């Protein structure tokens, strides 16, 4: 019956699911639980460099708020 | 030692009998029954025997029909171009030993005068099921191979 | 769709649990449940199901040992004895 | 963690390709009133493994090659390029977020014809070179409409970033405003990947005595994996381009499931199409491109330049 | 850097899968055509004008839309005229 | 009486012209073909599970040869050579002499199964139902020599398959 | 440039092997030189060493897709020389299985034509139908293909009880299967691009080149031997002859599909008009007696003995007998010298003259069209080479 085709489809589906899931999880792991910053243009890059300086630990994804005022 | 060689033989034998890609020489009426083995009732693809296989990608040659003298050199050439391991299944009386045309001036009296044969499938033609029995018999022949066992004891 | 899933579960129970269900799946690539028509003296078991279409309505589950040969994985059509050969190939209706 | 990320892209691709072969054979089987692989493993789940092992222990064909350098380059180029096209794909996050990711994919795919050309050049057979030249001429012809169609669609997106196509389709799939381009895009990917009814390389080599494989079983399997990796990639790209999936930043896995389903269905439609039609004649698929798709794509490229301006629906630049 | 590392991995793996696939299995012992040139040349000339069309998604942001739309349409029309010229001169024939 | 398979005038009214333009541009008849293959995807396949399931055959089936006996165990063959005379392939070879008890019996009875065309003329010709084509079709071999049957092999085939052979003859002999 | 086509496709194909030597200029084919004899097995010489009965199985193996039709052609030729007549029930059975054989041939012709052009799927659907028709062959003769069922004097055995009901159940559903095939091909623009205006042959040329069957009717010639020179009981059934208008591959494809429908129409009448009676001529000097008679009556035993050793003698004479076989006019020029073995048996295979016209029909076409033209001729090299 046709549903006997599904196990191969499901295996194929899992293999295509892993790359997208892995990338998302690895980004959160590397970026303090947040999305990886997108810096396509000099403005965005300048702010990312500034955030590195402000963090105090050399990580752009470490954010500082009012507590530093 | 012997245990590791024994299991490697099982693995490679399993892979080869599970992926038998045939080159069919559809020479005469026996080829019709070969087509019926590919047809839905028997579906040789479901055993891993692919439908369309190029001669240079083939593991088994099926000689399905009468072999004439005019054709014999071309059949040998295709066999010689087959990469190894390679097996030959002779299907039907004509290919097996000349059959109805055994006494003809223009017919090779069995394809085993031109190529080594692994399985002889009898009938004129063998039914599609009889051919499938022969292919399954070739699979069990491959299962009994002990290539690495022999090599280890050289 | 739930009734199809139930019939799927019925096949596991109809093959004596998971172990028997897996055994027939790997030996015969089929997990259908049929009526037992009989068993020959070599251990082959013959089943029928007349709701299946012609061709699939009779089958044999080969014995695991015949004439001193381990046939758990290696089975072939020549293992069917002549008295059952006629019934299995639908040359006759009576087993 | 990045090297780990690359492996979690490469290795799953090769496994998907391996099991696409099983899916193709079973889907083609059931459309043909049969089953396809169901003995080697349950439901044929071990068939790709058996095929892989078998092909790599097969006796290698002796390469009567006229150019050793280009003989080994071609499979490396094909497989390396195939894996390279996946690194900007947003699923929903790309491995490499490229500002000009669309141009990267356009530029990298344009190099894929070098493996076709180098392999036929190295074959040391006049028949193989003619077939390679025929395959290249078909590939570059359909690259023309793929590029123009892609540009036309980007006039609704405003950017060359692939992730911006997700934002563009936040309310509606782009297939609605651009279904005429979607149909020609879909057929063009079939012709680009030499897929039936455009499988002229397989079709023509069957007829011509002397147009053979010329690669050993192992190296020829590397060509096959590259081709099927491209088939899945082209259908992932088609899903991103025309069937945009909504992205929830806090639940990225939800996007991946839905976008994976669309990619699988589009990939299966390639199999569906292969089961349904006869093959084009070579001159007939060239006429389909130069005398049909190209005139329509040019007129639609003009339309899609004008439409955002005349509706005041010009997308943002960033 | 990340991009170069990804590129190195992809082709290094491809090189490795090809080298062993070309070497390890060896351990197991046992009429120039003018029509085809002209399709290539036609592809090249169309490819060049595709290059001139690629910046269009950025050109539509200009405050000078009148000029931008005219030049965009002018370029695509000259492509249509190029195809029309080849067509009417039997440059797209195969017989 | 004859009919035309392809002699039709397409209508040139605007509605019909636009039906054909819609088919050309929207690929309607190609979509229709996709519908047909999709419907087959959801049909039960025709494949049977060989060797656990077998293709149906009839009592008349012409398979592997066998030499038969009377209920007492005596051979039916009396070396008349009608089968050898009629055989279209000259596949049968017979020699005979008086048996020690005076019976007319063969000392050689060979069938070259690679000459045989499995036509059943021998069993038609036989006057005493001695040579038959049995129901077996699964006797492929690994060597050519195994298919050159002598009398002992054919008698062993008869003793092996008589249970099925006798029932099949009972089923079909009133048609002969 | 010079080019040689491959012996056969890379999927199972049952037409035989052909060496096609071609001359090309660019895409266009300028010359086609088929090199045959790769399946020449000297059948015509072997027949001279056989009795008339012993030679009958050779005709199963000529056009081995149309077995019983070839048997009918040979049987009619011998019956004519013998001056005897097969009984009416045998004639109806011969027409019934002649049309079942036409269905078998046309499925193979149409679907392998499509398969070689790249349309693989219909081959699988319609070969399940072929498998069921093989069962009808096997139930009357014990063989799926080479039945050796139709013989001079009638048929070998009567239909088993219950067979006609099963033929009815099959026929009831077959037109739907044809419709599914037409859904895939008839209106398909790719199929039409591969066949329309390909291999055009004029009515005048078709006649002079020796064509027959659909190769004539595709060009508008109104000719069918079942209508014009009827044999057996074809004069007692109603059916239409499909006629083409363009003389190209597409029209010939339509003719073959419509002929399948007419074959079902004929089978329907055969199932309803089947008469009772004996199935072989009641002349024991030609047709062997029943086994019960052979085992009881002295005369029957003698005639059984002589028919299976010497065979019947045929009066001296020569005949050219032809039928409308599925591939075209299939005939035998049979010479009898008065003995029980034919002196000469020339076989007229319709595909022989059709293939000889491949060079004419392929002029001004491309290489891929050569495959389509070979398919539209429906060539089996058992009958071409003999
Ligand atoms: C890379 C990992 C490779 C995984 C090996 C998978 C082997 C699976 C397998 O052999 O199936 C059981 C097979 C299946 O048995 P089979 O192939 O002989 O027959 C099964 C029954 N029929 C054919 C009727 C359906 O078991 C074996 O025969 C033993 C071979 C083991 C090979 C593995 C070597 C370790
Ligand atoms: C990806 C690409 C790499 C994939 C692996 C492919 C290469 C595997 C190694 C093959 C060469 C092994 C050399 C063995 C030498 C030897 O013992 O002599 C041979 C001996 C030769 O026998 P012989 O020594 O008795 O001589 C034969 C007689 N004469 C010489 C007269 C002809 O046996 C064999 O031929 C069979 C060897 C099979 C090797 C099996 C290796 C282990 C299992 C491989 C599994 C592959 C998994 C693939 C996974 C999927 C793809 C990634
Ligand atoms: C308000 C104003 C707005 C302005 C814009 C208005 C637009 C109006 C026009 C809309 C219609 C445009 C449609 C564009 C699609 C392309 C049409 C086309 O090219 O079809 C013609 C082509 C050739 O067909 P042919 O019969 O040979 O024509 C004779 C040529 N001498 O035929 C073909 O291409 C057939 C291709 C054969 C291969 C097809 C195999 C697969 C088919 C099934 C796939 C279905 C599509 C799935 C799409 C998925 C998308 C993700
Ligand atoms: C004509 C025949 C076709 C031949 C060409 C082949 C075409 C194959 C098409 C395959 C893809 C079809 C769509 C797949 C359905 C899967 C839908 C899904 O899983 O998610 C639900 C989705 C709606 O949600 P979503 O897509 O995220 O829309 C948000 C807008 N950005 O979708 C809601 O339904
Ligand atoms: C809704 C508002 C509008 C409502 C009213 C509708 C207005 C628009 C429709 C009217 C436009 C005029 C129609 C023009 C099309 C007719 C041209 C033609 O007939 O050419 C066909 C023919 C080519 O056919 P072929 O068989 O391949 O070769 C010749 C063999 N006899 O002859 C040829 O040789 C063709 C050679 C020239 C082909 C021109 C190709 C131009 C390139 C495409 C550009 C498309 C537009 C810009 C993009
Ligand atoms: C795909 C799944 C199969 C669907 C079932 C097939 C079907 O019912 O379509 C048949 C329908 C009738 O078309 P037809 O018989 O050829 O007559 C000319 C047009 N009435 O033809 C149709 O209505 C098909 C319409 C296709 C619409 C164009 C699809 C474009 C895809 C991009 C959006
Ligand atoms: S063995 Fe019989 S069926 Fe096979 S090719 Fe010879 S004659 Fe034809
Ligand atoms: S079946 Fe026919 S060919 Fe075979 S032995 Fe009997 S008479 Fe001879
Ligand atoms: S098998 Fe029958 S026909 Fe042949 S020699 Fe014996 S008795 Fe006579």
């Amino acid at each position: 019956m046709w549903f006997e085709v599904l196990p191969g489809i499901a295996v194929m589906g899992v293999c295509l699911f892993i790359p997208g899931m892995a990338t998302a999880r690895i980004h959160r792991f590397s970026n303090g639980g947040k999305e990886k910053r997108v810096a396509h243009y000099p403005y965005q890059w300048y702010l990312m460099e500034r955030d590195r300086r402000v963090s105090g630990v050399n990580r752009s994804y470490v954010s500082k708020g009012l507590e530093n005022i | 030692g012997e245990y590791v060689v024994a299991k490697l033989d099982d693995l490679i034998n399993w892979a080869r009998r599970s992926s038998l890609w045939p080159m069919t020489f559809g020479l005469a009426c026996c080829a019709v029954e070969m087509m019926h083995m590919a047809a839905p009732r028997y579906d040789m693809d479901r055993f891993g025997v692919v439908f369309r296989a190029s001669p240079r990608q083939s593991d088994v040659m099926i000689v399905a029909g009468t072999l004439t003298n005019k054709m014999a050199p071309a059949l040998r050439k295709v066999y010689d171009q087959m990469p190894e391991p390679r097996y030959v299944v002779s299907m039907g009386s004509c290919a097996n030993g000349g059959g109805y045309y055994h006494y003809s001036y223009s017919v090779v009296r069995g394809c085993d005068r031109i190529v080594p044969v692994d399985i002889y499938v009898p009938g004129c033609p063998p039914t599609a099921e009889a051919l499938l029995y022969g292919i399954l018999q070739l699979q069990k022949k491959i299962k009994r191979e002990k290539r690495l066992r022999i090599w280890y004891r050289r | 769709l739930l009734q199809v899933l139930k019939r799927g579960l019925q096949q596991v129970s109809g093959h004596g649990g998971l172990r028997g269900y897996l055994r027939v799946l790997f030996r015969a690539n089929d997990v259908r449940v049929g009526t037992l028509v009989g068993e020959d003296k070599y251990g082959n078991k013959y089943y029928e199901d007349n709701k299946q279409f012609f061709g699939r309505h009779r089958w044999v589950i080969y014995t695991t040992e015949m004439n001193g040969k381990n046939t758990f994985w290696d089975v072939d059509g020549s293992m069917v004895p002549p008295e059952w050969h006629r019934w299995l190939h639908c040359m006759t209706d009576d087993p | 963690m990045f090297m780990i990320n690359i492996l979690m892209l490469i290795i799953p691709i090769l496994l998907a390709v391996a099991f696409l072969t099983l899916v193709e054979r079973k889907v083609l089987g059931y459309m043909q009133l049969r089953k396809g692989p169901n003995v080697v493993g349950p439901y044929g789940l071990l068939q790709p493994i058996a095929d892989a092992i078998k092909l790599f222990i097969k006796e290698p064909l002796r390469p009567a090659t006229s150019s050793a350098s280009m003989f080994i380059l071609a499979p490396i180029m094909a497989l390396g390029l195939a894996l390279t096209m996946w690194i900007p794909l947003p699923m929903p996050y790309p491995l490499i977020n490229m500002n000009l990711g669309v141009l990267f994919m356009l530029a990298m795919s344009s190099l894929a014809v070098y493996s076709i050309l180098w392999s036929g050049w190295a074959s040391n057979s006049k028949y193989a070179l003619i077939g390679a030249l025929r395959a290249v001429a078909q590939t570059i012809s359909y690259e023309v409409t793929l590029a123009i169609i892609l540009l036309s669609v980007l006039l609704m997106s405003g950017s060359f970033t692939l992730s911006t196509l997700i934002t563009t389709q936040e309310q509606m799939w782009l297939i609605l405003p651009a279904w005429p381009l979607a149909m020609m895009w879909f057929i063009s990917t079939l012709a680009e990947t030499n897929r039936a009814p455009f499988d002229l390389t397989e079709g023509e080599s069957e007829l011509v005595s002397g147009f053979n494989v010329e690669y050993a079983a192992g190296p020829f399997a590397l060509f096959f994996m590259a081709e099927y990796a491209n088939i899945i990639m082209m259908n992932i790209f088609t899903a991103i381009l025309f069937l945009g999936t909504s992205h929830n930043p806090h639940m990225p896995e939800l996007y991946t499931i839905n976008f994976t389903i669309k990619s699988l269905l589009l990939t299966m439609s390639f199999l569906w199409i292969r089961a349904s039609y006869p093959r084009f004649r070579y001159d007939q698929l060239m006429h389909l491109l130069w005398k049909n798709f190209l005139p329509l794509t040019l007129a639609l490229c003009m339309w899609h330049v004008s439409l955002p301006i005349l509706t005041s629906g010009i997308p943002p630049q960033t | 850097m990340n991009l170069m590392l990804a590129l190195l991995t992809n082709f290094t793996l491809a090189t490795l899968l090809v080298i062993i696939a070309f070497w390890l299995p060896q351990l197991n012992v046992y009429p120039f055509s003018m029509k085809f040139f002209l399709v290539a040349i036609t592809f090249l000339l169309f490819d060049l004008e595709i290059a001139l069309l690629l910046p269009l998604p950025w050109a539509s942001q200009t405050a000078n839309l009148n000029t931008m739309l005219t030049m965009a349409l002018f370029l695509i029309i000259l492509l249509a005229v190029s195809l029309a010229y080849e067509w009417t001169q039997k440059g797209l024939e195969w017989t | 009486t004859y009919k035309y398979v392809n002699l039709r005038e397409p209508s040139m009214d605007m509605k019909s012209v636009t039906d054909r333009a819609a088919q050309t541009l929207l690929w309607t008849e190609l979509i229709r073909g996709l519908g047909m293959t999709l419907s087959y995807l959801f049909r039960e396949p025709a494949t049977i599970n060989y060797p656990f399931e077998k293709g149906p055959l009839s009592p008349r089936f012409r398979g592997e040869h066998a030499l038969r006996r009377y209920p007492s165990g005596e051979e039916r063959c009396i070396a008349c050579k009608l089968c050898e005379a009629v055989c279209p392939a000259q596949a049968i070879t017979i020699e005979a002499e008086p048996r020690a008890d005076g019976s007319r019996r063969t000392t050689r009875y060979d069938i070259d199964m690679t000459k045989c065309i499995y036509c059943g003329f021998c069993q038609e010709a036989c006057p005493v139902d001695a040579i038959v084509e049995g129901p077996n079709f699964e006797f492929s071999t690994e060597t050519h020599e195994e298919l050159l049957y002598n009398k002992e092999k054919l008698l062993n085939n008869g003793d092996k398959w008589e249970a099925e052979i006798a029932a099949n003859i009972q089923a079909d002999y009133l048609y002969r | 440039s010079n080019l040689t086509l491959n012996f056969g496709p890379q999927h199972p194909a049952a037409h035989g092997v052909l060496r096609l030597v071609m001359e090309l200029s660019g895409e266009m084919v300028r010359k086609c030189d088929p090199h045959i004899g790769l399946l020449h097995r000297g059948t015509e010489k072997l027949i001279e060493y056989k009795t008339y009965l012993q030679a009958l199985p050779y005709f199963d193996r000529l056009d081995y897709v149309s077995m019983m039709c070839n048997e009918q052609a040979y049987s009619l030729a011998v019956e004519k020389l013998l001056n005897i007549r097969p009984p009416p029930r045998a004639q109806w059975i011969r027409v019934l299985f002649g049309e079942i054989t036409r269905l078998l041939n046309h499925i193979m012709a149409v679907t392998t034509h499509a398969l070689d052009i790249g349309a693989m799927t219909p081959f699988f659907w319609m070969f399940e139908e072929r498998e069921k028709m093989f069962e009808f062959y096997e139930r009357v003769s014990g063989a799926r293909m080479h039945a050796a069922y139709v013989r001079p004097g009638g048929v070998h055995q009567d239909l088993p009880l219950g067979l006609m009901d099963d033929i009815y159940e099959f026929s009831k559903n077959f037109s739907l299967r044809i419709d599914e095939l037409e859904e895939m091909l008839t209106n398909n623009r790719i199929w039409r691009n591969r066949t329309v205006d390909i291999g055009i042959v004029t009515a005048e040329d078709a006649l002079n080149y020796g064509f027959s069957g659909v190769m004539l009717r595709g060009s508008g010639i109104q000719w069918d031997l079942r209508k014009t020179q009827p044999y057996d009981v074809y004069d007692q059934v109603e059916f239409d002859v499909p006629i083409g208008s363009r003389g190209d591959c597409y029209d010939r494809y339509l003719c073959r599909v419509e002929e399948m429908r007419q074959s079902i129409r004929i089978i329907s009448q055969c199932l309803n008009k089947m008469p009772p009676g004996e199935i072989k001529v009641d002349d024991a000097k030609v047709s062997p007696p029943k086994r019960a008679e052979m085992k009881t009556s002295m005369e029957s035993l003698i005639h059984h003995f002589k028919l299976y050793t010497e065979g019947y003698q045929v009066p001296p004479g020569a005949t050219y007998t032809a039928i409308e076989a599925p591939k075209g006019e299939f005939g035998v020029y049979l010479v009898s010298d008065g003995s029980s073995r034919p002196y000469r048996c020339k076989i007229k295979a319709p595909g022989f003259a059709h293939l000889a016209g491949l060079d004419k029909m392929s002029k001004g076409h491309m290489l891929a069209d050569v495959v389509a033209i070979i398919g539209t001729q429906d060539i089996v090299f058992g009958e071409v080479d003999r």
